[PDB]
């Protein structure tokens, strides 16, 4: 009917990916071995999960997903986990030698050598759609495979497949869990050439999980696996609209529809409430109201910004559970009224909404509590800059003085790239700040 | 039996109890819910009407066809194809005519929804409506009876 | 994946000795080859330094080099002298005596041939070859001069592959032609290799009298064992953080002259002794001169990057409280225009009898003050062309000399170059 | 084997040598920087 195709590149990649499909299965009443039996499922006839999972003669579901990575350690433990049965082998592709969290690497020298078998994958997944929509493509910003190689593959898909959107959902670097000093330079480097491959991407700051992680979870010292467990709840949160029934962004186009008025600015901001601890004593389940303001609290965002000091472009709420419409119009008027929210000149300024009543769904055992009701509010604001502005200081740093940019010009990258992406970059900060003029 | 429950449950003022309670509706497929869910079909709300629409090709009663061939005129794109493989479930006659038409919809999903209903329901009201549509109709509904009358041969010409 | 390890000279072989009897301990390997270790963290990342024999026998990713037969039959005899591949103990009858001229075009060459053919068997078995680590002395003849011939071959056929050398830089504290050879090696060094450990002997010398009365050969050797483990802890256990040659690199060379590293360990050990060192307490240490490897002092220079490794069982919150507050007290002391230069990981595993461990390794440049003293070293000899009769016999050119020389103090220039760089 | 045991003596030592007392090519300074 209308499929996507995800692909994971990389170990954050890859590692978000897993988690987010493990629930995508809890959600819709798929096993590990891919089964949906009569008692697993939700007997409401939904079947719009068929988006995302191809069906087998003998009633197996299998995810329309690539997984790759320059080095096996990552993708190994997908092949012999829990969901070893969930996909077929040809969806994971190995390579020998990882791209040593250089972005020319993983875009020039090895990246060259496994692009053809993976756009191979890639095509075989896509003859199986009778109308597939496009991709949605994980991966990080600051490792050599995550930046390089997805880069490459982003280019390479806007020429094989078109007319295709092409929805990201990138891992912004933290120095909590940063694994290399080179990151800033990978991150700015795949935002260039990817500008003009994506059609919206979602920003994942570590170090927003990570604070919502300590604050809200009561995680003392998180770990990628605390991380990954709040980041695919919130991105399963942003997919459901794909994988459900619906009235709001269910389809790859509507998400600039709806987000996107201009293509350059193609970076919403989301915001996930309630985030509660498993742990946590009993409190009464939060109202409509309740979770709707939590929406504009930027502790709550998954980007360290301020909305406040900026405007908006577009604003949709994806709510989920015992969410009454009456009451999310009450909730909306409130956030119309009482608070001072601004739009920028030529954007219409109501706030689109969708309501699935199908309960929250958590991965039993977790670091999350099983919510009544629950929203993620997806907004284009420009405040978004100042992520971006963080990286592109950290860049300017390095670059004053060469430092490290050896490594990439060894590698098959021009010297002048680093100028020429930093110049993309310091004009997508000129459009935030032409946008937001009164 | 909570069955009575969930069809007091139908007629609540909040939208996701008359969700949840169609839902549950289809799991339990009793006959006590035929009419509580035929009404349900005439829901303010389209999520509920839906449900209701599938809850009632779950349970097959003969008494869903006539208000499931009014939802196949529904505002919205789910009403409309799950009332058609509701109706393909039931496979009633009475539903030849009105799922042919739904091949015209502007809706995808609605098209390919009311195909599969014809090809489920069969006999010779499908048989004779594919012929015909095959020779004088166009588009959709051409291939479709094209495709109905190659997959129902007894030989191979 | 797979390291190959190569021990030249009568000090690269006793320090290569003491490193592979720390990394056997530590992996569960005993004397004879068989695996005795009890937990599967030990193997899972045994195919680093060691390759699978018939049966459950592990054999050490080693070639033993060195012009004198006294180290072979030295290496032979003592505990896991049996665990070394029989065909991979390369060994001339004749000697250095002493000389970088001798071991990098006369006696070098000649044995050079038959070692790179050991190299190539190894690196046949190699599934993806990560590249080269080379322990040696700068000193002596064999180690400095057929050492730094060494990695210009293996640099020629295997380009891509990291070149990593444990260099031992000699010190005074009995050969009049020591900085020579030292001179001459680190020419060698900036060009061709790409991760340099500098493992200096007067810092050694100087933690096992004020620190730690006559010191022996093994008592500057047991400093350098538990140096050496600590350094490679990434490479041989799971882990995030510099898990392979490159990623160590790429994270730990700005500049590809400056790959000159200086080696941390605490807590100070001698050998053969009876406190548990707290988180706190390990990084005062890490950052204090009075446990360097190298005699620079870090006050004086900044660091460029920095890699700090703990082992044991400690609070991963304590290491990052501990870890911001030495960047954060000291800030003055790290370079502003490399965002985030710090880097900490963290092994479950200690090291061997200890239960707590911190294992520094910064590319600071404060290192000059160890290249300033070669260079004062070097030019005190070459003031009055002291002893070149016998490196000019040996056929090297005049020029060459002029060469290390100049090239070794545009290092100490390019590292006040950038001590003194703002990013203002 | 681990019992091994460990200025002005440079001066003297320099003096001793002047009582007593095939051009091969050698590494060139910046050579390294070809493999970038
Ligand atoms: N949230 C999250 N971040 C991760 C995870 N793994 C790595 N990262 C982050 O991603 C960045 C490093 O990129 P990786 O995904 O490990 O790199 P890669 O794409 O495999 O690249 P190479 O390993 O160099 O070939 C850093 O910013 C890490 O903090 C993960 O599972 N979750
Ligand atoms: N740490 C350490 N240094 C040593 C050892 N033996 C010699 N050295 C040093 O190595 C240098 C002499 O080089 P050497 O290896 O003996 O000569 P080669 O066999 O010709 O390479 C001097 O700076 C010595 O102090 C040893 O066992 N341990
Ligand atoms: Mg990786």
């Amino acid at each position: 009917m209308r499929e996507c195709i995800s692909i994971h590149v990389g170990q954050a990649g890859v590692q978000i990916g897993n988690a987010c499909w493990e629930l995508y299965c809890l959600e819709h009443g798929i096993q590990p071995d891919g089964q949906m039996p009569s008692d697993k499922t939700i007997g409401g006839g939904d079947d719009s999960f068929n988006t995302f999972f191809s069906e087998t003669g003998a009633g197996k579901h299998v995810p329309r997903a690539v997984f790759v990575d320059l080095e096996p350690t990552v993708i190994d433990e997908v092949r012999t986990g829990t969901y070893r049965q969930l996909f077929h082998p040809e969806q994971l592709i190995t390579g020998k030698e990882d791209a040593a969290n250089n972005y020319a690497r993983g875009h020039y020298t090895i990246g060259k050598e496994i692009i053809d078998l993976v756009l191979d994958r890639i095509r075989k997944l896509a003859d199986q759609c009778t109308g597939l929509q496009g991709f949605l493509v994980f991966h990080s910003f600051g490792g050599g495979t995550g930046s390089g190689f997805t880069s490459l593959l982003m280019e390479r898909l806007s020429v094989d497949y078109g007319k295709k959107s092409k929805l990201e959902f990138s891992i912004y670097p933290a120095p909590q869990v940063s694994t290399a000093v080179v990151e800033p330079y990978n991150s700015i480097l795949t935002t260039h050439t990817t500008l003009e491959h994506s059609d919206c991407a979602f920003m994942v700051d570590n170090e927003a999980i990570y604070d919502i992680c300590r604050r809200n979870l009561d995680i003392e010292r998180p770990t990628y696996t605390n991380l990954n467990r709040l980041i695919s709840q919130i991105v399963s949160s942003i997919t459901a609209s794909l994988r459900f029934d619906g009235a709001l962004n269910v389809d790859l186009t509507e998400f600039q529809t709806n987000l996107v008025p201009y293509p350059r600015i193609h970076f919403p901001l989301a915001t996930y409430a309630p985030v509660i601890s498993a742990e946590k004593a009993y409190h009464e389940q939060l109202s409509v109201a309740e979770i709707t303001n939590a929406c504009f609290e930027p502790a709550n965002q998954m980007v360290k910004c301020d909305p406040r000091h900026g405007k908006y472009m577009a604003c949709c709420l994806l709510y989920r559970g015992d969410v009454v419409p009456k009451d999310v119009n009450a909730a909306i008027a409130t956030i119309k009224t009482k608070r001072s929210i601004q739009f920028v000149d030529w954007c219409p300024t109501g706030f689109k909404v969708g309501i699935n009543y199908q309960p929250p769904t958590v991965v039993p055992g977790g670091d999350l509590a099983k919510v009544q009701r629950a929203v993620c509010m997806l907004s284009n604001t420009t405040a978004i800059a100042e992520a971006w502005a963080r990286l592109d200081h950290k860049f300017d740093l390095m670059y004053a003085k060469r430092a490290f940019v050896h490594w990439y010009v060894g590698e098959g990258m021009e010297e002048g790239e680093f100028s020429e992406a930093r110049e993309d970059m310091a004009a997508l900060e000129k459009d935030y700040e032409e946008v937001g003029v009164d | 039996e909570k069955v009575e429950m969930y069809i007091k449950n139908l007629q609540d003022d909040s939208p996701p109890v008359r969700f949840n309670a169609a839902v549950a509706l289809g799991k339990i497929g009793d006959e006590r819910a035929v009419e509580p869910l035929i009404k349900a079909l005439k829901d303010e709300d389209w999520q509920v009407r839906k449900t209701a629409a599938y809850a009632l090709g779950k349970i097959g009663d003969e008494r869903a066809v006539e208000p499931l061939i009014k939802a196949l005129k529904d505002e919205d794109r789910y009403v409309r194809s799950r009332a058609a493989l509701a109706l393909g479930k039931i496979g009633d006659e009475r539903a030849v005519e009105p799922l042919i038409k739904a091949l015209k919809d502007e809706d995808e999903y609605v098209r390919l929804s009311a195909a599969s209903a014809l090809g489920k329901i069969g006999g010779e009201r499908v048989r004779a409506a594919m012929e015909k549509l095959a020779e004088t109709g166009t588009g959709f509904a051409r291939k479709v009876a094209v495709n109905y009358l190659e997959t129902h041969k007894s030989l191979i010409s | 994946r797979e390291i190959v390890h190569i021990q030249a000279g009568q000090c690269g072989n006793q320090i290569g000795a003491k490193f592979w009897e720390v990394i056997s301990d530590e992996h569960g390997i005993d004397p004879t080859g068989s695996y005795h270790g009890d937990s599967d963290l030990q193997l899972e990342r045994i195919n680093v330094y060691y390759n699978e024999a018939t049966g459950n026998k592990y054999v050490p990713r080693a070639i033993l080099v060195d012009l004198e037969p006294g180290t072979m039959d030295s290496v032979r005899s003592g505990p896991f002298g049996q665990i070394f591949r029989p065909d991979n103990f390369v060994f001339g009858q004749s000697g250095a005596g002493n000389n970088w001229a001798k071991g990098h075009y006369t006696e070098g060459a000649e044995l050079v041939d038959s070692v790179l053919d050991v190299v190539r068997k190894e690196s046949e078995s190699c599934d993806c070859l990560q590249g080269f680590q080379l322990t040696h002395s700068l000193g002596g003849g064999t180690g400095s001069g057929m050492g730094t011939l060494l990695i210009s071959k293996i640099r020629e056929e295997y380009p891509d592959r990291i070149m990593n050398t444990f260099s031992v830089m000699p010190s005074p504290k009995d050969t009049v032609v020591e900085p020579y050879n030292a001179t001459l090696s680190v020419h060698q060094l900036v060009e061709n290799t790409d991760e340099t450990y500098c493992i200096d002997n007067e810092a050694l010398y100087d933690i096992c009298f004020r620190t730690l009365t006559t010191p022996t050969y093994g008592d500057l050797n047991h400093l350098v064992s538990a140096t050496m483990s600590g350094v490679t802890t990434c490479l041989r256990f799971p882990g995030q953080l510099n898990a392979d040659l490159r990623k160590l690199a790429v994270n730990m060379v700005p500049f590809p002259r400056l790959h000159f590293f200086m080696p941390g360990f605490a807590p100070l050990t001698s050998r053969g002794s009876q406190r548990a060192l707290t988180v706190p307490e390990l990084t005062q240490q890490m950052f204090d001169s009075k446990n360097m490897m190298a005699a620079c002092d870090p006050r004086h220079g900044r660091y460029l990057t920095v890699a700090a490794i703990f082992r044991g069982r400690m609070s991963m919150k304590e290491v990052d409280e501990q870890m911001l507050n030495v960047q954060n007290k000291n800030s003055s002391y790290f370079v502003e225009w490399i965002p985030n230069n710090v880097k900490t990981a963290v092994c479950d595993i200690p090291p061997r009898g200890l239960k707590m461990s911190a294992t520094f390794i910064g590319n600071s440049t404060a290192i000059q003050e160890l290249f300033k003293r070669i260079s004062e070293q070097f030019t005190a000899m070459f003031r009055r062309k002291a002893f070149l009769h016998w490196y000019t016999g040996e056929g090297m050119d005049e020029m060459e000399f002029t060469e290390a020389e100049s090239n070794m103090n545009d290092l100490v220039s390019e590292y006040q170059q950038y001590q003194d760089a703002t990013a203002d | 084997i681990e019992e091994r045991p460990i200025e002005d003596y440079l001066e003297e030592q320099i003096q001793l040598e002047e009582q007593e007392l095939p051009k091969q090519p050698f590494l060139k300074r910046g050579e390294g920087l070809a493999r970038f």
